[PDB]
């Protein structure tokens, strides 16, 4: 339900998967902000940042 | 008991920031002019007054 | 793990009076108090979050503190928090310092520096607890009633609460100028900053690298270190970046949960 | 009314709702200074208790 | 009261202590114990550092 410009995704699986955060801070942090109305926002705030 | 919810500022410099409202319960704005603001490091906003 | 403190930065604000009745930007300004609890125990926000390393790793005895645009580390000891008399710290996460106190007018919070300086914020905050019940004694008998009361539990789990956050504005500084002869440098390091000074032609925007102007002074240049990596927080006393707000959330520990005292 | 019991009210515990009357209104920041002063009016069920 | 006390040579605490009734009151209508972020500027008295 998450979106980013024009895609539209699932927030369980953003396409930045892995290392969101370490790949690109900006662009994550950038998203994460324009998701904070939906419900799904705490699902993707735990994808965003979980990587080994 | 309520909470009283208070965003930080926003300052423009040179430039006037327009007044919006909104529907939240008790809301209150208002845009002040002349502002000299400082931080730690120095003082921003070139602009003089 | 999970690690939510990675994409979260301590800053700067401003106390009322250090410890001394004078004023100063420090890093371990108080924020809200919270004494919503019926025991009697309280939530100080410090602006520096506790429990976590320079280098992003948890750690016990690591704190994390604002250094002018650069986060410094300090013990977990020595934190002190007081009101008249003396404060038992029960928990310790981020942001957030649980406490009890005895009675008082204020209270305030001190951590060392890094060169071994007590660094303090007090501020007016009238603390006067009363028990549960229909007596009001100061400590527990070895035989009484049990009555339901309310606490704060150490749990740091999934909480539905919030802190707004979001990207720090453009800090200025004025130490990054230097005037050799007709001509000024900026310095460099791994901090983009942005200038605008009012000498000729177009000589505005941001850089990674020296330069010189050779035309004119340091009374027309500035630098704003424009660190935009990383969520600070959503505070009264820093401003913002763009007109229609950005925002994000945190999690806050720490929830409130019933419990029965004697 | 302010200061009062009931100053905020809310038809049920989870209603989206929210009415409030706490008199909460804003001033100038001090000059060279960032910090958006306020005055308004301590809670009514905190009087009430 | 009040105590003023210091370390010996030999590593031993000094102190004297003597009644003193202390009681302070700050300038203006209102009585406050820390200064806040806003509000008026008062004319009061100190005692300055200067050693001339
Ligand atoms: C870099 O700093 C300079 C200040 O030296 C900024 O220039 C200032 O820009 C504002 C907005 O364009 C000017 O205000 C304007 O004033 C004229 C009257 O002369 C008025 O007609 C306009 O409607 C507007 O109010 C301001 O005068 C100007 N300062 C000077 C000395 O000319 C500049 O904006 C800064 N650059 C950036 C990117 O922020
Ligand atoms: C301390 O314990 C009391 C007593 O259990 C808590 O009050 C009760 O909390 C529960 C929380 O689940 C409430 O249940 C709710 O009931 C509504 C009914 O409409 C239901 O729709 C909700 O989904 C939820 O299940 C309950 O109403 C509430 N009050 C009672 C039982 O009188 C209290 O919250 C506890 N305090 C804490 C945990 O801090």
């Amino acid at each position: 339900m998450c979106v980013l410009a024009n895609a539209t995704f699932p927030c369980f699986q953003p396409p930045c998967v892995p290392c969101c955060y370490e790949n690109n801070a900006e662009a994550t942090l950038r998203m994460l902000e324009d998701n904070v109305d939906r419900p799904g926002y705490y699902d993707l705030l735990q994808a965003a940042l979980t990587c080994r | 008991e309520y909470k009283t919810v208070v965003p930080s500022p926003y300052v423009k410099c040179c430039g006037a920031s327009e007044c919006s409202t909104k529907e939240k319960p008790d809301y209150q704005c208002k845009v002040y002019t002349g502002v000299y603001p400082f931080m730690w490091g120095g003082a921003y906003c070139f602009c003089d007054s | 793990h999970f690690n939510v403190y990675k994409a979260t930065r301590p800053y700067i604000a401003y106390c009322a009076d250090c410890g001394a009745g004078h004023s100063c930007h420090s890093p371990v300004a108080i924020e809200a108090v919270r004494s919503e609890a019926t025991d009697g125990m309280l939530k100080i926000q410090f602006s520096a979050q506790i429990g976590i390393d320079k280098s992003d790793n948890h750690d016990y005895t690591k704190i994390r503190y604002a250094d002018g645009h650069a986060i410094e580390n300090a013990v977990r000891s020595s934190l002190k928090v007081a009101t008249s008399g003396d404060c038992f710290v029960h928990g310790t996460m981020g942001h957030f310092i649980l406490a009890k106190c005895p009675p008082g007018e204020f209270l305030q919070v001190s951590i060392q520096d890094t060169r071994n300086a007590v660094r303090a914020c007090r501020i007016q905050y009238h603390h006067d607890p009363q028990p549960v019940g229909r007596e009001k004694f100061t400590i527990r008998p070895h035989y009484g009633k049990e009555i339901p009361c309310t606490t704060y539990q150490q749990t740091t789990a999934k909480t539905v609460e919030e802190i707004d956050m979001h990207m720090p504005p453009d800090t200025p500084d004025r130490t990054l100028l230097s005037q050799q002869s007709g001509n000024v440098k900026i310095t460099v390091g791994g901090k983009k900053v942005k200038y605008n000074c009012t000498c000729g032609t177009g000589n505005v925007g941001t850089t990674n690298s020296d330069m010189t102007i050779n035309t004119c002074l340091i009374e027309q240049c500035h630098v704003s270190v424009t660190d935009h990596k990383k969520w600070q927080f959503n505070s009264p006393f820093v401003p913002r970046a763009d007109e229609p707000a950005r925002k994000g959330k945190v999690h806050i520990p720490f929830p409130l949960d019933n419990i029965t005292c004697r | 009314q302010p200061g009062r019991f009931g100053d905020i009210q809310s038809r049920t515990v989870e209603s989206n709702d929210l009415y409030a009357n706490t008199a909460l209104k804003l001033a100038r920041p001090s000059p060279g200074m960032v910090h958006v002063p306020y005055t308004q009016t301590p809670s009514g069920f905190k009087y009430w208790l």
